[PDB]
C-alpha cells in the first residue's frame, strides 16, 4: 500500500469542467515524491483559455504523496486504498460568490498515479473576484484537518483556503470534503491529524498555452 | 434523504419585513450549506443568502446587505430576515439544502409578494 510510493512516482491529471456554463477541459501531468511530501505538477487548459482563475483550482487538482513521520504511518488512509484508490468529492463555497463541486477518482493504472476529475461550476457572479480573474497567482500555507469516517470507511475533510485578491482583500473558500475506498479491501482509519500544506504556482516560460506549473510541499502531523 | 420544509411567505408592503423559515429533517449530518434561493418573474434563479456548517456565511447579489440569514442548529432550522422590501423582490423563494456530493435538495417554494 505504502509500498507504491517508495520513490518518484508519475501523475496524469484529467480535468473536465463547467462553470456558469463555460465548459473546459484540462490535462496535467509530473511526478509525486512521498518520501519528500513533494509534488511537481503542470497543466495545460486544452480547451482554450480557463474560465477561472488557476489559484481556485489548485485543491482540486493527490493527498497520498503527503509525507507522513514514521510515528503516523498507521493514520494515512490515502496510500492505504492503494492502488484500487478512492473517490475524491468536495464542495468548495466561495464567500459571497459560486461554488464548486467535484467527483475524482484517485487510483494507480500500471505505475502511474491518475486523478480523473469532473468538476461543476454554479452561481458565480459575472463581475466578482473568480468570473473576473482578480485573484493574485499565489498560494498561501494551510493546515488541511483530517478525520475518519468509520460508516463510510473513509475521511472527512474541512479547511478554509485563504486566496489573495489583487486590491490587498482576501477571499475564502470553504471546503467541504470526502474521501471513500474504490476497493472493497481494508483501509487505514486515522486518528484526528492535518496535513501542513504549502503550494508555490508558476508558469513556463516556453508554454504558449494557458496553464499553471504547480509545486506542492505536504506534511502530516498532530 | 432529507425533506426541507418551508414557512413564512405571503404579502407585505413596500418597507416592510417578511420572514422565511425552513427545517430540514433526515440525514441531518450530510447537510454542509443550508439556505435560499429565489427565481422572480421572467428570471433565472438566483442564490440569495446560504450558511455552511462551519458558520461561514455567502450573500448572492439580491442581498444588499438587506436580508440576514440564521440558523438554528438545535432545531435544525435557518431563517432567512428581509428588510426594506421592494417591488422588485417579487418572487418564489426555496429553501435549498446542499451536500459533499452532486445535487442539492429543495423545498417546494414558496411565494413572496410585495405591493402596495
Ligand atoms: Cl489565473
Ligand atoms: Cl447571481
Ligand atoms: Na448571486
Ligand atoms: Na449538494
Amino acid at each position: 500500500g505504502e509500498e507504491l510510493f517508495t520513490g518518484v512516482v508519475p501523475i496524469l491529471v484529467e480535468l473536465d469542467g463547467d462553470v456558469n456554463g463555460h465548459k473546459f477541459s484540462v490535462s496535467g501531468e509530473g511526478e509525486g515524491d512521498a518520501t519528500y511530501g513533494k509534488l511537481t505538477l503542470k497543466f495545460i487548459c486544452t480547451t482554450g483559455k480557463l474560465p477561472v482563475p488557476w489559484p481556485t483550482l489548485v485543491t482540486t487538482f493527490v493527498q497520498c504523496f503527503a509525507r507522513y513521520p514514521d510515528h503516523m504511518k498507521q493514520h494515512d488512509f490515502f496510500k492505504s486504498a492503494m492502488p484500487e484508490g478512492y473517490v475524491q468529492e468536495r464542495t468548495i463555497f466561495f464567500k459571497d460568490d459560486g461554488n464548486y463541486k467535484t467527483r475524482a477518482e484517485v487510483k494507480f493504472e500500471g505505475d502511474t498515479l491518475v486523478n480523473r476529475i469532473e468538476l461543476k461550476g454554479i452561481d458565480f457572479k459575472e463581475d466578482g473576484n473568480i468570473l473576473g480573474h482578480k485573484l493574485e497567482y499565489n498560494y498561501n500555507s494551510h493546515n488541511v484537518y483530517i478525520m475518519a469516517d468509520k460508516q463510510k470507511n473513509g475521511i472527512k475533510v474541512n479547511f478554509k483556503i485563504r486566496h489573495n485578491i489583487e486590491d490587498g482583500s482576501v477571499h475564502l473558500a470553504d471546503h467541504y470534503q470526502q474521501n471513500t475506498p474504490i476497493g472493497d479491501g481494508p483501509v487505514l482509519l486515522p486518528d484526528n491529524h492535518y496535513l501542513s500544506t504549502q503550494s508555490a504556482l508558476s508558469k513556463d516560460p516556453n508554454e504558449k498555452r494557458d496553464h499553471m506549473v504547480l509545486l506542492e510541499f505536504v506534511t502530516a502531523a498532530g | 434523504d432529507v425533506q426541507l420544509v418551508e414557512s413564512g411567505g405571503g404579502l407585505v408592503q413596500p418597507g416592510g419585513s417578511l420572514r422565511l423559515s425552513c427545517a430540514a429533517s433526515g440525514e441531518i449530518a450530510s447537510i454542509i450549506a443550508i439556505g435560499w434561493y429565489r427565481q422572480a418573474p421572467g428570471k433565472q434563479r438566483e442564490s440569495v443568502a446560504l450558511i455552511t456548517r462551519s458558520g461561514m456565511i455567502t450573500y448572492g447579489d439580491s442581498a444588499q446587505g438587506r436580508f440576514t440569514i440564521s440558523r438554528d442548529d438545535a432545531k435544525n432550522t435557518v431563517y432567512l430576515h428581509m428588510d426594506d422590501l421592494v417591488p422588485e423582490d417579487t418572487a418564489v423563494y426555496y429553501c435549498n439544502a446542499k451536500k459533499v456530493s452532486f445535487g442539492d435538495y429543495w423545498g417546494q417554494g414558496t411565494q413572496v409578494t410585495v405591493s402596495g
